[PDB]
C-alpha cells in the first residue's frame, strides 16, 4: 500500500487493479485538490470549482509540473497506464463538488478531469503498435471536422411479457451488445418500433494531417482517424494547428461482425484534453537568441541585412527582392471600421517575361519560412480550393477542405495562374476577401479563419511580354483580381551591355559554391570554406539560414504596433495632386486602394527596426514603392511626365 | 513433424560455426541491437547458407508456410543463451538476399510455401492498419478468460472453452491491453515496362510487409519485394519482409544514393570492368567513335549523334545554399522531318536505356504521365496514381508528333523541364513529388516541311514560354543537293542485301552500359582558370541574340 | 560522463566507417546505454520512479565534495 516499486511479479494493469494500494493514492490527489500549495502559497484550485459550474464546462484542468513536483515518486507511475487511472479519477472529482456546492447535484455528473503541459511530444509518424493504449500528446493540423451526428446509442423497444421494457442498449461505436447474451438475465421478447423514445448521444470524427512545415520535396502525407467523444464538442476548427492529447487505441467495430471473418484493424485516438495553440509558440523559445538579435538591431543598416539574402542564387532585380521580404510578414489584420471587417494582408502579384528565371524566386521563400505550401494551374481546380462530397459507404455526411485552409497564417505560392479556367478566377475572390468561408452543407453552418497571402506568377498572353501595352490588359486575367494586390513590381529584361557583365559572374561564382563536391569542404567540414561572402549591391553581410528561422516567430508575436496621428493628414491633400493630372497625358487615376494600404506597409518596416508605433520614416519609404509598381503598368512614353514631376517623393532616406 | 525438428537444431549451430571475415560470425553484432527493445533485425545470407549445408536448405525454401513457426522459436532460443530476454515480445524472420528471381509471369498452382523473390515496382500506396495476432477472448456464457489466442488466416475463435460443459459458438470480445497487434501496408505493385518484351497484359498482386518494413515504402519505388506467395474468398497474397531499392531489373548497386569511398568498390565490382574502362578513357576520339558504334543505320548528320550520349548523361542535381535542388538535366529536341525519319532516333534509346517510355500527342491527354487521381472502388478514397515520367526517374522520357495535342497537357508539364518536380494538390490531397526525367521532344512543322517564305517562327507552333523553359534546340539540316540523296542510298541498299552483316562497331553493346555507372562515381570540379573564359563568351551570343535591336527569334 | 562515467556511456561508429547512423528504419542517431545492475526478472535494465530516488544523489555528490573544494579557494583569497 505504501511501497509501489515491489509489483511482485505483477504487471502494469494488475498492481493497480484491486483496492490495496489505492487507497494511499486516492486519498494524497483528493487532499491536494482542496489544498493547492504553489509558489508564493495560493489555492487557486479551490475558486476553479465555482468556475466549471456556471457554463457547466465539466473540464477541470490541473498542471503537470505541480504533481510531478509535490510527489517526486509519482511521477513515472502516472504515465505508465494512465487508461484506468483517469477513469476512477472522476469519480472522485464528484465527491469534492457535492461536498461544498450540493445546489450542482442538479446538473448532470461525471465530470472528466483534464491534463495539459506534457513533458513527452511524439510526431504523428513515429507511432506504431509499440505505443498502443498510452497517452501521448500528439499535436497536427485539423484537416475537416463534423457537425452534430445522431449516433445510435439506446433505442427503446416496447415489450409484453413480464411488464419490463427491453434497454437500455448499446449501440455506439465504442462498445455494443452482440445477440446471444442479454444483459437483461439474456432474455429476449417481442418488438416494436417507436418515433419519440430514441434519446442519442453526440459524436464527431476529426481529420489529422501532418503539419507542412515539415514535409520535403519527394514524400507522401498520412491521415489519423481522430474520434472525439462527449464533452469536448466544437473545439476544434479546420485548418488550424492546435494541440490535442488522446489515447493511442485500436478500433472495436460492430458492423462488420455479422458477415466478414475479420473486423476493422484500424487504430484511433480517443478525445481527454484539447489545448488551442500562435501565441505560445513564441513564448516557449530559446534564451540566447533574444539577446544576440538585439546587439545587431543597433545599427542603421539593418533594412538592407534581409534584402541581399533573398535569392542569393541570381543577381540583379533588387526591386523585387524587396518585395518579397514585405510580404512574408503579411501585416497586421486589424478592424479599423465599426461594423465591417476589413482584411490587412499584403498580397503580390508577379509577371515578368518567361526566360529571367521568375519561380525560382518563390521556390526560396518557402524553405526559410514555416509554413508555405505550393500547387499549379491544372493539379487543381474549383474542387480542391476550400472546401467542397458525402462518404458513400454507410450513408454518411462529411464535409472536406481544400488547401487554403491548411495553409493558416502563412505563405501560399500558386504557380501558372495565367493559364487558370475562368469558372476557377471567378471563385476564388471570396478566399481573399474576409480569410474565411462559411460551408453552408446539409444545414449546418461554420465559420473558420484561413489567414493566407496569395503569391503568384503569371506569363504575358502568346508569345512575350510587350512594354507598350498596359499591364491590365497584356496578361489573360479578369479586372476584379487585378484590384486586390498591392505590389506590383514587374521587370522586362533586354540586352544591355552596361549591366551583362554581373550577370555571367555571379552564376559562375554559385556553381562552384552550390556544388555537392565543395560541401564536403565547407558544410561537412566545419571552421572552412572555399569562397566567401559574395559582393552584394549594399555591402551588407547577407544572413545564414538559421538567423532567418528565429526571424518570424518572434517580431511577429511579440511587439504589435498601434495606429496613431502623426501628420498623416498631409496625403490627404497629395493625393489630390496626382488624382487631376493622371488624365492629363493618359493614365488611370489612382483610386482608394493604394489609401488605406499604407498602413500594410508602414508596421511592416515597423516590425524589424521593432518599434511600438509607427513613425514617420516608416511611411515615407511605402510611398515609393506603390508608385514603383504603378508605373510599370502603363505606357513608357507617359513616363516621363510622371517621374520628373513627382521627383520629390521618389528620392526619400 | 520430426523433419521440421530436425531443419532447427542444425541451423542453430550454423550462427557459432560459418565464420565471417575474420575469427568473428556477422550474428555476434546483430545481438547487441536485439537486446533494445524497438529493433528486430534478422538478416539471413542465402549465398553463405549454402556454403555449410546445401541438401538442409532445400527444404527450407521448398516448404517455408509450414516451418514458420518453427524459425521463431529457433532464434529465440539461440538468442536467449546470449543473453536474458523478456517472455512478452516475439520476432520475425527477415530471410533476405536471394539470387534467384523469379518472373511475375512464371506461376503456376503449386507456388505457395516456396520462398522465393518477385520483381517489379509499387505505385499505390495505402496506410498502416493493424492485424490481430496474439489476442485474447472472453466467453460471455461462463465468463472465462481464455488466453493464448492466435490468429492465423481465418477467425479462429475458441470452440471448446476451459469448462468442460458449454461453450460459446457466437463471438467473443477483444482485449484491450492484452493484445499485441502487427501493422502492415496493403500495397499495389505493377510490371515494369522494361521485362516485358511479348504480350500487354498489365496487373497487379497483393503484397503484404511486416512492421518493421514501413516508412521506406512511397509512391515511386523500384524495389523487389522478397517472401512466399500465400492463398486466401479464395485470392493471392504475397507475404513480403524486406525491401531493397536497386536498379530495374539488375544493373550496378549504386547511382545516386550511397556514397562511398573508391577502396571499398573496387572489392565489388569485377576484374573485367577495369582494363576496359581504363586503356580506353586515355584515347583523343572517345566521343567521336561512340556516336558510330550505337548508330549504324544513320548516315551523316553529327550534330544528332553527339546530343543523345549526353542526354543520358548531363548535369547533376546539386543542392543550392538554402537547400533546395534546381535544374541538372539536358533537354533537346529537333524540328524539320514530318514523322519520316526522326522516328528511328527515338526507337534506339528506348530499346537501350531501360528506363524511357515511348508515346504520342493524343495518346497523352491532360494527365496520365504525371499524377492521375481517382477515387477507389473498394475503399472510395481520393487516392494518387503515379505516372510516367514518375517511373522513369533519372532517365529521359520520348514523345512524338508534337502537333496533335491541346493547349491544357502543356500547362501541365511546364515544371518538368525547369524545375523537375510534380506539385499536383488536388482536392485537398497532397503530393508533392520529384522526378529527374528529360524530355525529349520533337517538334513538327505546321504544312509538313519548312517553308522558305514563312518566317522561322511562323513554321512552328511552340510559342515564348514553352521554348524558354527548354534547354537545347536543335533543327534538322535540310539539304537539297544531289550529293545528299546519293549517299543516303548506298547505307540503305548494304543494310537491306547484307542482313546482319553491315554493322560495323568497334564497341560492342555490352561495354557501352557498363560505362554508364562510371561517369557517377567521381564527380569534376570547376577549374581556377575558367571563370574568365565563361564570362567572355555569353556576351557574344548576347549580341548574337538581338540580330534586329533588342528581341528577335531564339532568347538566351 | 567525465566526472562519473558510472551511468550513461555512448557507443558508436565514428572515425572511417559511417559515423554511427547506420540508416536504419526505427531511427538511429547516437543512442545511450545506461549503465545498471541485471535485476532479478530477466530482461533490459528497467527503471522506475523509485530508482531514480537514490540515483540522483549518487550523481549529486560529485558536486557536493566539488561545491566545497572550491570554497576553501575563496576564503583564501580573502
Amino acid at each position: 500500500i505504501e511501497n509501489l516499486e515491489d509489483l511482485k511479479g505483477h504487471s502494469v494493469r494488475e498492481w493497480v487493479s484491486m483496492a490495496g494500494p489505492r487507497l494511499e493514492i486516492h486519498h494524497r490527489f483528493k487532499n491536494f485538490l482542496r489544498t493547492h500549495v504553489d509558489s508564493h502559497g495560493h489555492n487557486v484550485f479551490k475558486e476553479r470549482i465555482s468556475d466549471m459550474c456556471k457554463e457547466n464546462r465539466e473540464s477541470l484542468v490541473v498542471n503537470y509540473e505541480d504533481l510531478a513536483a509535490r510527489e517526486h515518486v509519482l511521477a513515472y507511475f502516472l504515465p505508465e497506464a494512465p487508461a484506468e487511472l483517469l477513469q476512477i479519477f472522476d469519480e472522485a472529482a464528484l465527491e469534492v463538488v457535492l461536498a461544498m456546492y450540493p445546489k450542482y447535484d442538479r446538473i448532470t455528473n461525471h465530470i472528466h478531469v483534464r491534463i495539459s503541459h506534457l513533458p513527452l511530444v511524439e510526431e504523428l509518424r513515429s507511432l506504431r503498435q509499440l505505443h498502443l493504449n498510452q497517452l501521448i500528446r500528439t499535436s497536427g493540423v485539423v484537416t475537416s471536422c463534423t457537425g452534430v451526428l445522431p449516433q445510435l446509442s439506446m433505442v427503446k423497444y416496447n415489450c409484453n411479457k413480464c411488464n419490463f421494457v427491453l434497454g437500455p442498449f448499446c449501440q455506439s461505436q465504442n462498445q455494443e451488445v452482440k445477440p446471444g447474451s442479454c444483459p437483461e438475465c439474456q432474455s429476449a421478447g417481442p418488438f416494436e418500433v417507436n418515433m419519440e423514445e430514441t434519446i442519442y448521444q453526440n459524436y464527431q470524427r476529426i481529420r489529422i494531417q501532418e503539419s507542412p512545415g515539415k514535409v520535403a520535396a519527394g514524400r507522401l502525407p498520412r491521415s489519423k482517424d481522430a474520434i472525439l467523444l462527449a464533452d469536448l464538442v466544437d473545439s476544434c476548427k479546420p485548418g488550424d494547428e492546435i494541440e490535442l492529447t488522446g489515447i493511442y487505441h485500436n478500433n472495436y467495430d460492430g458492423s462488420l461482425n455479422t458477415a466478414n471473418g475479420f473486423p476493422v484493424f484500424a487504430t484511433v485516438i480517443l478525445a481527454n484534453h484539447v489545448a488551442k495553440k500562435n501565441k505560445v509558440a513564441v513564448g516557449e523559445l530559446t534564451d540566447e537568441d533574444v539577446k544576440m538579435i538585439t546587439s545587431l538591431s543597433k545599427d542603421q543598416q539593418i533594412g538592407e541585412k534581409i534584402f541581399a539574402s533573398i535569392a542569393p542564387s541570381i543577381y540583379g532585380h533588387e526591386d523585387i527582392k524587396r518585395g518579397l521580404a514585405l510580404a512574408l510578414f503579411g501585416g497586421e489584420p486589424k478592424n479599423p471600421g465599426g461594423k465591417h471587417k476589413v482584411r490587412g494582408d499584403i498580397n503580390v502579384l508577379l509577371c515578368g517575361d518567361p526566360g529571367t528565371a521568375k519561380s525560382q524566386f518563390l521556390k526560396y521563400i518557402e524553405k526559410v519560412s514555416s509554413r508555405a505550401i505550393f500547387t499549379t494551374g491544372q493539379g487543381a481546380s474549383a474542387v480542391g480550393l476550400t472546401a467542397y462530397q458525402r462518404h458513400p459507404v454507410s450513408r454518411e455526411w462529411t464535409l472536406e477542405a481544400g488547401a487554403l485552409v491548411l495553409a493558416d497564417r502563412g505563405v501560399c505560392l500558386i504557380d501558372e495562374f495565367d493559364k487558370m479556367n475562368d469558372q476557377d478566377r471567378t471563385s476564388i475572390h471570396e478566399a481573399m476577401e474576409q480569410q474565411s468561408i462559411s460551408i453552408s452543407k446539409a444545414g449546418i453552418v461554420t465559420s473558420l479563419q484561413a489567414r493566407c497571402t496569395v503569391i503568384a506568377a503569371a506569363n504575358p498572353i502568346g508569345g512575350r511580354y510587350d512594354p507598350s501595352l498596359t499591364f491590365s490588359e497584356n496578361v489573360d486575367l479578369t479586372e476584379p483580381i487585378i484590384s486586390r494586390f498591392d505590389i506590383l513590381c514587374v521587370v522586362r529584361d533586354t540586352v544591355d551591355p552596361v549591366q551583362d557583365e554581373m550577370l555571367a559572374r555571379f552564376v559562375v561564382g554559385s556553381h562552384v559554391r552550390h556544388h555537392p563536391s565543395n560541401k564536403e569542404e565547407e558544410g561537412l567540414a566545419n571552421g572552412s570554406a572555399a569562397e566567401p561572402a559574395m559582393p552584394n549591391t549594399y555591402g551588407v553581410e547577407p544572413l545564414p539560414q538559421e538567423v532567418l528561422k528565429k526571424y518570424i516567430i518572434y517580431a511577429k508575436e511579440r511587439v504589435h504596433p498601434k495606429l496613431n496621428q502623426m501628420d498623416q493628414d498631409k496625403v490627404a491633400k497629395m493625393y489630390s495632386d496626382l488624382r487631376k493630372e493622371s488624365m492629363a497625358t493618359g493614365s488611370i487615376p489612382i483610386t482608394v486602394r493604394h489609401i488605406e494600404s499604407m498602413i500594410r506597409m508602414a508596421e511592416a518596416h515597423a516590425r524589424i527596426h521593432l518599434r511600438d508605433y509607427v513613425i514617420e520614416d516608416d511611411v515615407n519609404m511605402a510611398i515609393r514603392v506603390m508608385l514603383e509598381s504603378f508605373i510599370d503598368t502603363q505606357k513608357f512614353s507617359v513616363m516621363r511626365s510622371m517621374r520628373k514631376t513627382f521627383a520629390r517623393y521618389l528620392s526619400f532616406r | 513433424d520430426e523433419v521440421a525438428e530436425k531443419c532447427q537444431k542444425l541451423f542453430l549451430d550454423f550462427l557459432e560455426e560459418f565464420q565471417s571475415s575474420d575469427g568473428e560470425i556477422k550474428y555476434l553484432q546483430l545481438a547487441e541491437e536485439l537486446i533494445r527493445p524497438e529493433r528486430n533485425t534478422l538478416v539471413v545470407s542465402f549465398v553463405d547458407l549454402e556454403q555449410f549445408n546445401q541438401q538442409l536448405s532445400t527444404t527450407i525454401q521448398e516448404e517455408f508456410y509450414r516451418v514458420y513457426p518453427y524459425l521463431c522459436r529457433a532464434l529465440k532460443t539461440f538468442v536467449k543463451d546470449r543473453k536474458e530476454i523478456p517472455l512478452a515480445k516475439d520476432f520475425y524472420v527477415a530471410f533476405q538476399d536471394l539470387p534467384t528471381r523469379h518472373k511475375i509471369r512464371e506461376l503456376t498452382s503449386s507456388r505457395i510455401g516456396l520462398l522465393t523473390r518477385i520483381s517489379g515496382q509499387v505505385v499505390r500506396t495505402h496506410p498502416v492498419h493493424p492485424e490481430l495476432v496474439s489476442g485474447t477472448f472472453l466467453c460471455l456464457d461462463c465468463q472465462t478468460v481464455i488466453r493464448d489466442v492466435e490468429q492465423q488466416f481465418k477467425y479462429t475463435q475458441p470452440n471448446i472453452c476451459r469448462n468442460p460443459v458449454c461453450a460459446n459458438r457466437r463471438r467473443f470480445l477483444l482485449d484491450t491491453n492484452k493484445s499485441r497487434f502487427v501493422d502492415f501496408q496493403k500495397v499495389r505493385i505493377q510490371e515494369t515496362q522494361a521485362e516485358l518484351p511479348r504480350g500487354s497484359i498489365p496487373r497487379s498482386l497483393e503484397v503484404i510487409l511486416r512492421a518493421e518494413a514501413v516508412e521506406s515504402a512511397q509512391a515511386g519505388d523500384k524495389c523487389d519485394f522478397t517472401g512466399t506467395l500465400i492463398v486466401v474468398s479464395y485470392r493471392l497474397v504475397f507475404l513480403a519482409c524486406c525491401v531493397a531499392p536497386t536498379n530495374p531489373r539488375f544493373g550496378g548497386k549504386e547511382l545516386r544514393d550511397e556514397e562511398q569511398t573508391a577502396e571499398s568498390i573496387k572489392n565489388q565490382m569485377t576484374v573485367k570492368e577495369w582494363e576496359k574502362v581504363f586503356e580506353m578513357s586515355q584515347d583523343k576520339n572517345l566521343y567521336h567513335n561512340l556516336c558510330t558504334s550505337l548508330f549504324p543505320t544513320i548516315h551523316g548528320n553529327d550534330e544528332v549523334k553527339r546530343g543523345v550520349l549526353l542526354m543520358l548523361f548531363g548535369g547533376v542535381p546539386k543542392t543550392t545554399g538554402e537547400g533546395t535542388s534546381l535544374r541538372g538535366d539536358i533537354n533537346v529536341c529537333i524540328v524539320g522531318d514530318p514523322s519520316t525519319a526522326k522516328s528511328q532516333f527515338l526507337k534506339h534509346v528506348e530499346e537501350f536505356s531501360p528506363r524511357a517510355v515511348y508515346t504520342s500527342g493524343k495518346a497523352s491527354s491532360a494527365a496520365g504521365l504525371t499524377a492521375a487521381v481517382v477515387r477507389d472502388e473498394e475503399s472510395h478514397e481520393f487516392v494518387i496514381e503515379a505516372g510516367a515520367l514518375m517511373l522513369a526517374d533519372n532517365g529521359v522520357c520520348c514523345i512524338d508528333e508534337f502537333d496533335k495535342m491541346d493547349v491544357r497537357d502543356q500547362v501541365a508539364i511546364h515544371e518538368a523541364m525547369e524545375q523537375q518536380t510534380i506539385s499536383i494538390t488536388k482536392a485537398g490531397v497532397k503530393a508533392t513529388l520529384n522526378a529527374r526525367t528529360s524530355i525529349l521532344a520533337a517538334a513538327n512543322p505546321i504544312s509538313g516541311h519548312y517553308d522558305r517564305s514563312k518566317s522561322l517562327k511562323q513554321n512552328i507552333n511552340l510559342s515564348a514560354p514553352i521554348m524558354s523553359r527548354f534547354d537545347l534546340f536543335f533543327i534538322l539540316v535540310d539539304e537539297c543537293n544531289e550529293v545528299t540523296d546519293y549517299a543516303i542510298a548506298r547505307r540503305i541498299v548494304d543494310l537491306h542485301s547484307r542482313i546482319e552483316e553491315s554493322i560495323d562497331r568497334v564497341y560492342s553493346l555490352d561495354d557501352i552500359r557498363r560505362y554508364l555507372l562510371f561517369a557517377r562515381q567521381f564527380k569534376p570540379k570547376i577549374s581556377k582558370e575558367s571563370e574568365d573564359f565563361i564570362v567572355e563568351q555569353y556576351k557574344h551570343l548576347r549580341q548574337r541574340d538581338g540580330s534586329g535591336v533588342t528581341k528577335s527569334s531564339w532568347r538566351i | 560522463k567525465t566526472v562519473y562515467p558510472a551511468s550513461y556511456r555512448f557507443r558508436q561508429e565514428r572515425s572511417v566507417p559511417t559515423f554511427k547512423d547506420g540508416t536504419r528504419r526505427s531511427d538511429y542517431q547516437l543512442t545511450i546505454e545506461p549503465l545498471l545492475e541485471q535485476e532479478a526478472d530477466g530482461a533490459a535494465p528497467q527503471l522506475t520512479a523509485s530508482r531514480l530516488l537514490q540515483r540522483r544523489q549518487i550523481f549529486s555528490q560529485k558536486l557536493v565534495e566539488h561545491v566545497k573544494e572550491h570554497h576553501k579557494a575563496f576564503l583564501a583569497s580573502l
